[PDB]
């Protein structure tokens, strides 16, 4: 089957969006429990654009690998040429999608910097700051995940659409 | 060294578009047709990165606050970090020099264009002395048109 192919891309974009949820989520914690000079949280905000701009290099990665795969089975007879639009359609979508989580991301990590350095002080709005965050990066990830398999549905029924034309 | 030149060359001048605006008529060097079908794959590729993350990138910039030559070698340091995981691919690379383009579009507008060739010379030379080999074997700027060919 050639929808492999976006299954592949599907799970590759949610994973590294997770990967990068858990890394802001340790970065955070790491700067909660720790003593922030000037210094450590600039070393702090290089270590966060890093994570997006690895989340965003992957994903585009993922994505652009998924479309070599996919014209690879169009030159060797395992799809058509309706076929490999749709699924060039559907990786175009899962790109959006990932796109959209990377960058709520980033401005979810924004908002934590402000807390991060306005109410931080005591042990208790420390932990809600991170619970805040956890849930709300949790939230971007599986609105992703569900987004991009959704994404896998929309291609499975254009390909039994296709079929259904014939030769008319 | 050949590779070090056609890299600056390629995003001395995608920075410099971006910025300015204007296109550099001066003719290019040894390389020539790579590095010019590395240029389009630039303006394609990464111009759609900077508008498909323009929150993301804008959120890091004002983050990383840029603002003078000393603060250049930041997105070395970015750069390092992104790669301390031991992965290395097309994607990461052309999404560092579409952050560099989106620097260089803020240091002309801040009146520090001064800064744009050594962020131009600094992306690429954490790319070439740390991923030389990596890049010999992905066939350099003619494996990274090839992966981002349609």
């Amino acid at each position: 089957d050639a929808k492999k192919v976006a299954k592949k891309a599907a799970i590759q974009a949610a994973r590294r969006i997770t990967e990068l949820a858990q890394v802001l989520v340790e970065l955070l914690k790491e700067a909660l429990k720790l003593d922030l000079t000037q210094e450590m949280r600039k070393k702090l905000i290089e270590r966060y654009a890093a994570a997006i701009i690895r989340a965003i290099g992957d994903i585009n990665n993922a994505i652009y690998q998924a479309k070599q795969e996919a014209e690879k089975l169009k030159k060797a007879g395992l799809v058509d040429s309706d076929q490999l639009d749709a699924l060039l359609r559907a990786l175009d979508e899962l790109q959006k999608v990932a796109s959209k989580a990377a960058n709520q991301l980033g401005r979810l990590f924004e908002e934590a910097l402000k807390r991060l350095d306005k109410d931080n002080g005591g042990e208790e709005e420390k932990d809600r700051t991170a619970k805040w965050f956890e849930f709300e990066a949790r939230a971007i990830e599986i609105a992703l995940r569900l987004a991009a398999i959704g994404d896998v549905f929309d291609l499975e029924k254009e390909w039994r659409k296709l079929k259904s034309r014939g030769k008319l | 060294d050949e590779l070090y030149r056609q890299s600056l060359e390629i995003i001395s001048r995608y920075l410099r578009e971006q910025a300015t605006g204007a296109k550099d008529t001066k003719p290019m060097g040894r390389s020539g047709a790579t590095s010019r079908k590395a240029l389009e794959t630039l303006r394609r590729v990464g111009d759609g990165v900077q508008r498909n993350h323009e929150t993301a990138f804008q959120g890091m910039l004002r983050k990383l606050d840029i603002k003078n030559e000393d603060d250049v070698k930041s997105l070395s340091r970015v750069m390092i970090h992104v790669f301390s995981d031991g992965v290395t691919n097309w994607g990461r690379i052309v999404t560092l020099i579409s952050f560099g383009a989106f620097v260089a579009k803020h240091l002309k507008t801040i009146n520090q264009e001064s800064c744009i060739e050594p962020l131009a010379e600094s992306i690429t030379d954490v790319l070439v002395r740390t991923k030389r080999d990596w890049l010999v074997k992905q066939r350099g700027w003619d494996g990274f048109v090839e992966f981002f060919h349609v």
